[PDB]
């Protein structure tokens, strides 16, 4: 985790599943208020980030942190 | 609904303008018929043999079911139109592959009888046929036994071919 | 007695040894009366092979196959359910809103259902499922011998249970709306936003969908040839093939499994399920390799081998596998072969039982092949589109073109019947109408031409009559002829159309890209051009 | 938790056996003369 | 003027070599234009010409040339 490779990643995976290239993502750019994903397209991001990271996220902060902060601040706190 | 409701005698005019061969004509005095609709006539209960093209457009008379090998004999043969009877539902079914129209031609006389489409005189809806047999007889008494358990054997192979 | 003009032994004894030659029994006919003689018998046992029904012990295996696959999957659920994902809020957020384009599809598939035009061999089907409760084994009523129509036809029964109510056409006919509601149900809710969020975004991508659905299913699917329950099938093992991508899980991919299996067993040209499977196989694959860690592969792959032959478990539920051997080479002798029904698609466009041509290469140049190829090319040619998501839109464009080399013109030989991708090829469409859209082509050239090849293939799908089968052309527009307005036929002025359009294109190669009337004009041709051909049709 | 994996395996197989047995299995055959 | 042997096993050849092409995306061993020139021609005159027009079916074996180049690819 070194804010920017991880961040990458994050982005390799957001084009190779939701289908969007590395512009949009940013920590001001979101799930819900900016960009666009759904509640089902996103557990496909989660189990990814599951895998090439082994950060069990639980099924309550899924749904509940809104941001892309989430995925950051997650995978930063092992 | 042509001629008015004064014209009371009619009379056939025919012509034969054509001097080749294969051109001629045949009249027959004119009669206003008894007509009745197929669902009067045919009823639920005298089992038709439907042909395949015409099964949704006659969706409540009762065809001709088959149980344990032998069929009901049909009575009627309700039939699609002309080219379509002709090129393409006689010649997919017959004795010769398979066909129900071979144990209808060994045993039965059909004989076309006239219809019309109501209120649409000038199409060809299809044809209705009614069945006769050739000598008067009773459905046989079949006596079946049950119980010839099998593994996976066939009894033999079945007829296909001459 | 013996022979008088050699013995040939020592017995009258004479006959051929042929055992191709037998009565055709249809009585036992004589002309002599009165009571019978003493020793006097005619006995025939009739071959009544295919009429059984299962002991207690193969329906004791049949039970316990089902309710053990049942079994199965249901600890496999239980199984991998071990990453803490629950199935919360049913019917969830991306599914509540309501657009105005099911208005044009739930209220144009109702008006359709009641007025439009039944399928060739609906009568067929109605009449070997109407006869199938006294026989007792769903025989093929016409043409075969009465040998079965059980070497798949498990979906026959359906609607021989469905007619001890009453068996007119509008209710019978139900499992193709009820299929065709859940065909689009699954169309514009679970597989256009999985498909991206340029294909979700866009209105028009979803109007596309919508009006291919409904221009691909109201000639084909709408009789009772079940075609559209094969739709129905395809559209269902893959949206659950790619919610397993999704989650993770393997219980969707299972339950895909003996979804492509069930409808493969519908009809024999229900192998667009199994094209529908094999086209996620690395996928699954890979979901499998990924819980082959916390859980051995033994209890991984046990449940879908379980639900892989549970098919059998519903098409031999009363025909042994001698009595299908022999009631598939009947077909195979009697029958028409591939070298028959390919002079009998052109000719005298004949009424044939389980086809249709005019319509049929009518509705799949059109609908397959100016929304496949486009989107094939701007697919595979951009590596890096903007919206579309890679792999649920290459997996889709995978059933498209396995189907199209796996079933037709290989192994059964059937000619183009357009209706099986009504339901996969809407979403085709929406692919291509967002592969189109002005976002994704810079070029105005590149869309003009695009609009000349909507207009060509426009032309040449007027170009034929405008015929239906039996009693649905009972009073057309143009019954006989080819549809013309104003004295000339309207495939020549789409024609001139395509001409137009082709010379504004190539007058816009050399001045090269304005965006003030091309902008106007070729934003979302499919839409257009579907509803053009959904509004003749329904008009 | 091996409950669950025990009953995927055992009657995940034996249906695959009785659901591929099927076929070769006793009919009960009316005949007809 | 106003099938069993002949496509299926040709077809068996070329679904693996596009594919193959499609993920190595430059092979050690073929050259890269002419190649994919065999594929467009063969994947052009199977069906949109062919099978999507319907212009008179089953001329059954006509893949004697470009069939044997393409089995050879495989
Ligand atoms: C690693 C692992 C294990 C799994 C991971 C891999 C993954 C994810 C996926 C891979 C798949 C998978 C998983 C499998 C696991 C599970 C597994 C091991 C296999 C599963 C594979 C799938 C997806 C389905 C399995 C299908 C099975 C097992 C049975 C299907 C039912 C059938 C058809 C059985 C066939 C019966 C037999 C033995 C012979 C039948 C003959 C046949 C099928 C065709 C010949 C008969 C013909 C030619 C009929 C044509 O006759 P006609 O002339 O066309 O007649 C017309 O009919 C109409 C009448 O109205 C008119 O048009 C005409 O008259």
């Amino acid at each position: 985790a070194t804010q920017e490779e991880i961040i990458a990643g994050l982005a390799e995976i957001i084009e190779e599943v939701t289908g969007i290239e590395p512009s949009e993502v940013t920590p001001e750019k979101s799930f819900v208020d900016d960009l666009d994903i759904d509640s089902l397209s996103m557990v496909e991001i989660a189990v990814q980030t599951e895998d090439k990271y082994g950060v069990k996220i639980p099924d309550e902060d899924l749904a509940g942190l809104r941001t892309v902060g989430d995925v950051v601040a997650y995978i930063q706190k092992l | 609904s042509e001629i008015p409701d004064d014209a009371v005698a009619v009379r056939v005019v025919a012509e034969d303008l054509s001097l080749s061969q294969g051109d001629w004509i045949a009249v027959t005095p004119p009669r206003v018929p008894e007509l009745q609709s197929v669902q009067e006539y045919v009823g639920s209960d005298q089992p038709v043999l439907m042909d395949w093209a015409v099964g949704l457009a006659f969706p409540c008379q009762q065809p001709m079911l088959h149980a344990n090998g032998v069929t009901e004999v049909p009575k009627f043969r309700i039939s699609p139109d002309y080219y379509a009877k002709l090129q393409s539902t006689d010649t997919w079914q017959d004795g010769i592959n398979g066909g129900l129209l071979g144990i209808t031609d060994l045993l039965l006389r059909a004989s076309v009888m006239s219809t019309y489409l109501s209120q649409d005189w000038g199409q060809d809806w299809g044809s209705l046929r009614k069945f006769d047999t050739v000598v008067e007889a009773t459905p046989a008494e079949l006596d079946f036994g049950s119980q010839t358990h099998s593994g996976l054997y066939s009894p033999g192979p079945l007829r296909i071919r001459p | 007695l013996t022979q008088i003009s050699e013995d040939a032994g020592k017995l009258q004894r004479t006959g051929y040894p042929d055992p191709n030659l037998r009565p055709a029994i249809v009585g036992v006919f004589t002309d002599l009366t009165g009571p019978a003689p003493q020793g006097l018998s005619v006995s025939a046992e009739i071959d009544t092979r295919f009429t059984t029904h299962p002991t207690a012990l193969k329906l004791a295996a049949m039970l316990l196959a089902i309710v053990s696959t049942v079994i199965a999957l249901l600890a496999l659920w239980r199984l991998d359910r071990l990453d803490g994902r629950r199935m919360h809020r049913l019917i969830p957020t991306r599914w509540r809103t309501v657009t105005a384009v099911d208005g044009v599809v739930v209220g144009g598939m109702a008006i359709w259902y009641v007025i439009g035009a039944n399928s060739s061999d609906d009568g067929y089907i109605l009449q070997m499922a109407r006869t199938a409760e006294h026989a007792g084994y769903m025989a093929n009523y016409f043409r075969w011998f009465g040998s079965p129509e059980d070497p798949f036809g498990w979906y026959y029964n359906v609607l021989a249970l469905m007619t001890k109510v009453s068996d007119a056409s509008i209710w019978i006919r139900l499992p193709d709306l009820i299929c065709a509601l859940i065909c689009w149900l699954l169309l514009s809710r679970e597989v256009l936003p999985r498909l991206g969020p340029a294909v979700a975004g866009s209105r028009a991508a979803m109007w596309a969908a919508g009006l291919v659905l409904l221009g691909a299913w109201m000639p084909f699917n709408n009789g009772l040839r079940p075609e559209g329950q094969i739709a129905t099938g395809a559209l269902i093992t893959y949206v659950l093939i790619e919610r397993a991508v999704t989650s993770g899980r393997l219980t969707p991919a299972a339950l895909a499994i003996t979804t492509a299996a069930f409808t493969l067993g519908i009809q024999p040209t229900g192998l667009i399920a199994v094209a529908a499977l094999l086209a996620g196989g690395r996928p699954i694959l890979r979901i499998v390799m990924r819980r082959r860690r916390l859980v051995g592969t033994w209890p991984l792959i046990a449940p879908l081998l379980a639900a892989g032959t549970v098919i059998l478990a519903v098409v031999f539920a009363d025909q042994t596998i001698a009595t299908v051997l022999e009631a598939t080479r009947i077909r195979t002798a009697i029958g028409p072969s591939q070298e028959w029904w390919t002079e009998n698609l052109r000719y005298y466009y004949l009424i044939l039982p389980t086809t249709d041509g005019a319509i049929s290469r009518r509705v799949a140049f059109v609908f397959t092949a100016m929304c496949l190829f486009p989107s094939l090319f701007m697919m595979l040619r951009r590596k890096h589109i903007a919206g579309v998501a890679r792999g649920p839109a290459w997996r889709l464009m995978g059933i498209i073109f396995a189907t199209m080399f796996f079933l037709m013109f290989t192994p059964t030989k059937w000619i183009h019947h357009f209706g099986l991708f009504a339901a996969v090829g809407g979403a085709m469409a929406a692919l291509a109408t967002v592969l189109v859209s002005p976002t994704v082509l810079r070029s105005a050239r590149n869309r003009m031409a695009f609009l000349s090849l909507v207009l060509f293939v426009l032309a040449f799908c007027f170009a034929s009559t405008n015929g239906w089968w039996y009693v649905s052309n009972f009073g057309a527009p143009f019954n006989n002829s080819v549809p013309k307005v104003g004295g000339v036929q309207i495939s020549a002025i789409f024609f001139a159309l395509s001409a137009i359009a082709a010379l504004w294109a190539f007058w816009l190669h050399l001045t090269r890209t304005e965006s003030r009337v091309v902008d106007r004009l070729t934003a979302a041709p499919i839409p257009v051009a579907a509803g053009f051909m959904v509004v003749v049709m329904m008009a | 938790v091996r409950i669950a994996r025990w009953v995927a395996t055992i009657a995940g197989l034996l249906g695959f056996v009785l659901s591929v047995s099927i076929p070769l299995l006793p009919v009960t055959q009316t005949t007809a003369t």
